[PDB]
């Protein structure tokens, strides 16, 4: 779904953390899709990439 | 000279207050706008394309 930024290969330094098991790289993108007169979604489409553990 | 008022016809104000008034206006007028605002917009979309081409 090419609303999305691309990619999946990099090197990561931690800023903040909540799951000890997951290394999210970043919220790669996010765009609030409104819709039209035919219908809504209104919400925030997004994309993330994440390496887990082990 | 002319006195606290002047004499009685009043005098002479037929020159002062006829090469005056003015023309006043006074122009109780040309102040600040709210302007006004237009409205948006008519769709619901339709599909042919872009379903098959993505």
């Amino acid at each position: 779904v090419e609303m999305l930024t691309s990619d999946a290969t990099i090197e990561e330094f931690p800023e903040a953390q909540v799951s000890p098991f997951f290394k999210n790289i970043d919220l790669q993108t996010a765009k609030q899709v409104g819709g039209a007169q035919v219908g809504v979604p209104i919400l925030v489409e997004f994309k993330i990439t994440m390496t887990s553990n082990y | 000279c002319e006195e606290p008022p002047a004499p009685a016809p009043p005098p002479a104000k037929p020159k002062a207050a006829a090469a005056v008034p003015v023309k006043a206006a006074p122009t109780e007028t040309g102040a600040q706008a709210a302007p006004s605002y237009s409205y948006v917009y008519n769709p619901v979309g339709k599909r042919d394309p872009f379903r098959s081409p993505i």
